[PDB]
């Protein structure tokens, strides 16, 4: 068997860098999305290949709605 | 000995109110760039470089 597959895995000299250069532009690009509802600050983004965290700063205290109304 | 009438009272009271215990979860507060932050003097503080 032979499969199309036209994307990025490992097995490369490029994955690792050229991953986490993916993950960030996709996050900065995802993150000018919440603020259309939100009003932050962003602090720091972390991207180490196919991991990903971002912290954020708000005008105001966290409530629990907030979280769940983010995470949707 | 029970007298009704005489035993009977009105009591006043507000209608309707809410009563809030926090006071500052209505505010929302934030920063200037710490930078650009100044002291009593209206003069930089952290400029030297």
């Amino acid at each position: 068997k032979k499969i199309q597959y036209g994307a990025v895995a490992s097995g490369e000299k490029q994955t690792k860098a050229a991953n986490s250069i993916a993950n960030l532009a996709l996050i900065k690009t995802v993150l000018s999305r919440i603020s259309n509802k939100y009003s932050f600050a962003t602090k720091i983004i972390r991207v180490d290949g196919d991991d990903n965290y971002a912290v954020l700063q708000f005008n105001t205290e966290v409530t629990k709605q907030m979280v769940q109304d983010v995470s949707n | 000995q029970f007298d009704f009438r005489a035993s009977m009272h009105m009591l006043t009271s507000n209608l309707t109110f809410t009563v809030y215990s926090d006071l500052l979860a209505f505010v929302s507060a934030d920063t200037v760039e710490p930078i650009n932050a100044v002291a009593f003097d209206n003069m930089r503080i952290m400029n030297e470089l």
